């Protein structure tokens, strides 16, 4: 009479990693390194704007491909390649920094700055800016002299935040390509933009001169930005060459921002992005995206790590 | 005819269980599964997995962009702080995996000479080990006998003088 | 009032070491201490405490500002790389205590193990274990001889033939 | 007769963490993860200064609030949030860097630059800057034309660093409210100002215009600094605008700086700083501040983690 | 003139091998290594150090410069950057070996008590632990009987009847 | 008869280091982390080139250090204390983004842009530039008027990409020792240099004014450079004080840069360096340099750290 222990064995062994052995069998094993990717972007829950043509920043001054989303507001902001941020040549100063803001802002509320204006064009509008007819920047006004070369008056505008939250305020420098071209709009002499604040001073010149066509144009309006704070007032000093602001904007509260190039889906529900789709997995690591972001498993460069879950394999004697 | 437990080989019959009993007696052989050592591994295994299941709740932004791309030099700094960062956690990643694999894998082999010395001490002076994780019994053994040691209810006392004797000579 | 060592229960008498015995004889019952094996569990569990105590002599200093907030993008990185840091030592402070508890937990069963492999090579032929953790002793044993297996002064040659009789019948 | 082998075991367990288990009891366990915060900062052994109403950045240039610190020598240092780099309203060039090089300097020494002028005021003083009354920066000379609306003669002044360490130097441009104060008080025309070493060139041109009232003025004086190399020398070409040195600055040593809001006891002895106080602790882990500074334990997410310092706990039967 | 086996001491006269036989019959003295147990150990302790030699094909470029030092704040950031990475890898590393040493003399134990655990199978009932890591043979066993038990030949039923009555009485 | 179970030892014991212990003997250990420094720069395999003089940024100007590598090819490149990117006194503009993007170029390949020049003098040269006599930079132009005092024209220059990569060019703007100086070489009235493309937008002012002696010299040359994209266009316009480029610069390929003060061994080959040598190591770890680059093991504090390669060691009882 006999009785032996014993423990389960299988054929169907897989191998795994330990200190000492590499490839070692064991009788079942899970993957800890998540490669499996949702080609969407997961927005169930989540209220999700998709800018499209429309850049982050053009939320803020108002090319035509941004007039749906000049108050937008929403938990999940998608930027697109084909997005951007001018209609009229330019870029912002500072640009990244503002864009890592709006992408956590929750959308922007706009609301006026009440500039009136005196002895001054105010209609300034460009063919790159095309809306039904030429047309400019939605928040923003491109000022003039009056008739043509005349002189631009020196004019000071000032703006307090009434409210409890910092206010974003944008303003342009313009580039004509000539000083032909910046004297038959703000006259001749030099011109000079100030822009003072409580904790902020920055000073901004013209910058006359031949450059390659963009959308047909020559000509470069560089924007500017700061963050006004509650119950701080921004005083606007200048000549000419100024791009004023209609309204500041706002931040809503609480979002996040990533940048696709893949469609959206309602359906599925998800909180860790990358340009590729979604990563949902209760899996501590993954090999899809280094620079995926929200909540998301630690990438590693391995595409696979086998966790054992079960014994040691050793096969039965025939 | 001859059957053999652990120490060199498994069981890949033995599909009811991970660790299990396999006897040979005049009604036969038969193989039966022990619950609560194989409960013991199975408890450990799957606490591991939740373990590693255990989200985290910090949220990363972008730091970068891969529309417009940044400045050179911060851009360069970002890159070599992510990348660094990566070697970091690819290299926890590994020794995670093979230090749980290596523990696994032992204690795994612990609760099989758990259950080998258990059964050791029950049979106490009644039998002897064939040193292939076996126990030959020196007495009549049935299926009820058997039952009675995989359920822990076997008295070594009523089988003691028939066993020693058997031993003895 | 019968007596039970490890395996299925612990001594919450035992106030003046980790590890010890406990007997029953003519004299009565009683409970001792063993000292080698508390000061080895001890000697390592302190041995860990001192490891996790040696400080470190980098000297960290500001690199950000909480009264001026720095520029955004550079305040960005600098939060990020961080956070970044932080979930590393969070995870690596997590799985260190895990991977010493489990360790601590384990030395100690080994121990105990060790204590009751070292008394029954002492106890020869002359006992038998009874499975929880005891020792069937097959002659007069009084304190005295108690005693002698607690210094690991007992010479089971001295009870063999007494022992070997009550046993075989 | 028997005898048996046991470990102890209490009533009174612990749980902690394994690999496997959750919560599983222990004899006795100890806390790895400090939480246990001294809300002073604890200076003994260290030379200390509070700064109070004085910034970092105010002890080079001097203004009223700093005058106890111009030459100060420290091994910690001490910044409060009522602190304030200026009188006349005004801000730093890449003042964080300035900080940080301020912070770990055991303090400074001030040694005058020898500068002299002719046929122009060095008067110039404000009512912001009050020092019994009207004044200015302690290290610094506000200059002038002469009369008003004069001539700024053009200017050029050096200064060799015969030290064997490097010479922080410290200058201010002045931008006035209207083109109208600039010329009262250096003349019309441009205004530039260039800064000359041998590893480094900048230039500077003033910024007249309308900013909000701080300390009751609208003008703003932005600093700029250097560090001037030995032997190497600094030269300043000027015509206005331009808020020139009286004496220079040389770091003494070593020293760490904190920021704070809790007060100072020098009967304790700390090594590691917040601004919430001091954590005192042979613990490897901290869940106090992230941004805590000095020689700490690394700082965790967890506020606990128990590390088991007895055995398993096995209940007797009872 | 006694010989003792592995609990306190080893052997400085075992060079051919990591662990060994050593007896003493009629013949006289003797002392072999055993292969099996052996090549285990040793190929687990390789096995860890091309574990440790694989080596990464991250690259990494110069992030700033000792010649013409960079700008302050960035400059400041980088350092920290670097010396917070530093403080992790001093960490990993130093955590890495005293795991690694921990389970590598671990795993050496565990070598040591399945070749003597082995050995305590094959003697069946022919002989009787001493408590210094031997067996007490009670038969005759020539150097060709210390042989047979060398290379697992030894077949116990042969010297039963001879040992059990040496041991009895 | 008697048999005995052992294990080897000896007295010949190396101590190593536990989770629990600090000090136990092993039978056999190893070291993890690499201290042996190969004090050359091993670079078989590698296409290497010694920079010597030249600084890497002079390679795109040129100056008499960097005649050899105005077109260098390299896998390996290598920056000596010694080097120089200038010969008129002068500094780039993000100097070290442009150096990261040179020491992984593989080298440079030039490329002539064309620019052809009317009522102007080009051969500006200098001291400083010594080639036989006086020169300048190999692949600049010194602009000056054409006789002494006389107007500068307004220019416009303009250079497309036609080629797949990336056009590396370089501008400088010189900055006279006064502005007699200034209207003696490019005439008067201000200067101005705009620089347009189709993601970029700058200007450029000189500013004249004495400053210390470089080289004999009180004047700077600062240096300006982007990278050009594919089939886009960069314009440059301008009235004076403009150095103009020659040529355009393109990458070959890829390279890897490192800073060095030791000599070169193409016997030797390595991937791992720093500027004290070679680190050729198949340990996990060094403590040689932090900031070592290439392939290489992760640096720690520690100078040791004994990996145990043998059982603990047991002596045997005498
Ligand atoms: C600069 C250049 O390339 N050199 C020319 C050649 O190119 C022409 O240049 C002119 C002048 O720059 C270009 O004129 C511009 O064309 C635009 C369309 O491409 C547009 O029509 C511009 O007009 C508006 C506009 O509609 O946007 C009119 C708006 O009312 C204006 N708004 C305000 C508030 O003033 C606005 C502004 O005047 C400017 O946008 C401010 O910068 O612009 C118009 O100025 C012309 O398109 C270019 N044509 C071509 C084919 O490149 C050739 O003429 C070349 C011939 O040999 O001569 C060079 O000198
Ligand atoms: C600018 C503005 O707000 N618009 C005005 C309104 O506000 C007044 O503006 C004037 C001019 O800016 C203010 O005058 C300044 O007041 C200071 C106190 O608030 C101070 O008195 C200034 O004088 C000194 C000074 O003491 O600091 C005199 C020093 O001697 C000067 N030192 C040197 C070396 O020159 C110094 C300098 O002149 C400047 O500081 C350099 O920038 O300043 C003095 O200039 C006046 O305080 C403002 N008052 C109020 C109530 O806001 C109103 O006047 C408004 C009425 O409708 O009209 C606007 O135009
Ligand atoms: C500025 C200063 O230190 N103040 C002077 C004192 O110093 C002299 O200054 C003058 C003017 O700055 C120095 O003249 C320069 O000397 C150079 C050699 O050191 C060199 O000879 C310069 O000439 C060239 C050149 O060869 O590089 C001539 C080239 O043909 C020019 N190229 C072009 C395209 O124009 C070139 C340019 O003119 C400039 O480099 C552009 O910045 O330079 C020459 O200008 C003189 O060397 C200084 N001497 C000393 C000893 O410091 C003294 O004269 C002092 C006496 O009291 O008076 C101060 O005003
Ligand atoms: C092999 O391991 C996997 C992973 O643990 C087991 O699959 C799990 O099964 C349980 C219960 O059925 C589920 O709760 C898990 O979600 C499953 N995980 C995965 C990744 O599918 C599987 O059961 C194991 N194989 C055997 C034969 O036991
Ligand atoms: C429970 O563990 C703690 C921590 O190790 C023990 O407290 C230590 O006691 C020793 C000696 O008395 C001191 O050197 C340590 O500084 C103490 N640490 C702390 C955090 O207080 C405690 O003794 C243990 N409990 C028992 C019953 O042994
Ligand atoms: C002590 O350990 C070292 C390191 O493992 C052993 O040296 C190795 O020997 C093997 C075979 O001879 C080589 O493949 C390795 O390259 C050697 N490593 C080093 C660092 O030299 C050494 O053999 C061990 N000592 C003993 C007595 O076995
Ligand atoms: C708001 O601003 C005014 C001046 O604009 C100032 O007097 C006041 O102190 C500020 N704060 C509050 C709470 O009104
Ligand atoms: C950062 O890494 C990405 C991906 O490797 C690369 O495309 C990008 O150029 C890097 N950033 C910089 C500034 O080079
Ligand atoms: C860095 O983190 C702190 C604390 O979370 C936050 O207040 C601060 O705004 C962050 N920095 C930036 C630039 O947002
Ligand atoms: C110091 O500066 C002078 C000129 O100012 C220069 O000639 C000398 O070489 C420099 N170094 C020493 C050690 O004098
Ligand atoms: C970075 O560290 C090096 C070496 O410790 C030091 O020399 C250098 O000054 C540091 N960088 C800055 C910007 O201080
Ligand atoms: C190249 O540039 C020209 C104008 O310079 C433009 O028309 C064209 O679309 C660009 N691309 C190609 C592929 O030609």
């Amino acid at each position: 009479d006999k009785i032996c222990l014993g423990h389960h064995a299988v054929s169907n062994g897989t191998k795994v990693n330990t200190l000492t052995e590499r490839g070692v069998e064991v009788v079942n094993a899970t993957e800890t390194v998540e490669r499996t990717n949702i080609p969407r972007i997961c927005s169930k829950g989540k209220r999700t704007v998709d800018l499209g043509q429309c850049g982050l920043l053009g939320t803020i001054t108002g090319p035509p491909q941004c007039d749906q989303f000049l108050e937008f507001s929403a938990d999940l902001i998608i930027e697109r390649r084909e997005g951007s941020d001018v209609c009229y040549p330019g870029k912002f100063v500072n640009e990244e920094a503002l864009r890592q803001i709006l992408r956590e802002s929750g959308g922007i509320d706009k609301e006026a700055m009440g500039f009136t204006y005196s002895g001054i064009r105010t209609n300034g509008a460009t063919s790159a800016c095309r809306r039904s007819g030429s047309s400019f920047y939605a928040e923003m006004k491109w000022l003039l002299s009056n008739t043509d070369n005349a002189a631009f008056p020196q004019m000071t505008k000032s703006y307090k935040n009434t409210r409890k939250s910092p206010a974003l305020i944008v303003w342009g420098i313009h580039h004509s390509v000539s000083t032909a071209e910046q004297t038959k709009l703000y006259g001749s002499g030099n011109k000079l933009v100030t822009v003072g604040s409580s904790n902020y001073q920055q000073s901004f010149v013209p910058s006359p001169g031949a450059r390659p066509q963009v959308n047909g144009l020559s000509g470069r309006i560089d924007f500017h930005w700061l963050m006004l704070n509650p119950n701080d007032t921004v005083t606007f000093s200048f000549n000419g060459a100024f791009i004023a602001p209609d309204r500041a904007s706002f931040l809503r509260g609480k979002s996040m921002g990533i940048q696709s190039g893949v469609q959206v889906d309602a359906n599925c529900e998800g909180d860790c992005y990358h340009s590729g789709g979604t990563i949902i997995s209760n899996l501590p690591f993954q090999n899809i995206d280094s620079r995926a972001v929200g909540k998301c498993p630690r990438y590693v460069k391995q595409r696979s790590l086998l966790l054992a879950t079960g014994m040691k394999n050793v096969p039965e004697i025939p | 005819g001859a059957i053999a437990g652990f120490i060199e080989n498994g069981w890949e019959g033995l599909i009811d269980g991970w660790y299990g009993f396999r006897h040979q007696n005049a009604q036969g052989e038969g193989t039966a599964a022990d619950y609560k050592s194989t409960q013991s591994a199975i408890d450990q295994i799957t606490g591991k997995l939740n373990r590693l299941i255990e989200k985290t709740n910090q949220q990363f932004e972008l730091i970068d962009n891969e529309f417009n791309e940044v400045e050179k030099q911060i851009g360069n700094v970002i890159n070599w702080t992510r990348d660094s960062i990566t070697e970091v956690w690819s290299y926890n990643a590994e020794l995670l995996v093979a230090m749980e694999n290596q523990h696994t894998i032992d204690l795994a082999d612990s609760e099989m000479d758990k259950l080998y010395e258990r059964v050791k001490r029950q049979l106490r002076e009644n039998a002897e080990e064939d040193g292939t994780g076996c126990f030959e019994i020196f007495h009549k053994c049935d299926d009820d006998c058997m039952a009675s040691i995989r359920n822990n209810t076997y008295d070594h006392s009523k089988y003691r003088e028939e066993a020693m004797q058997n031993r003895i000579q």
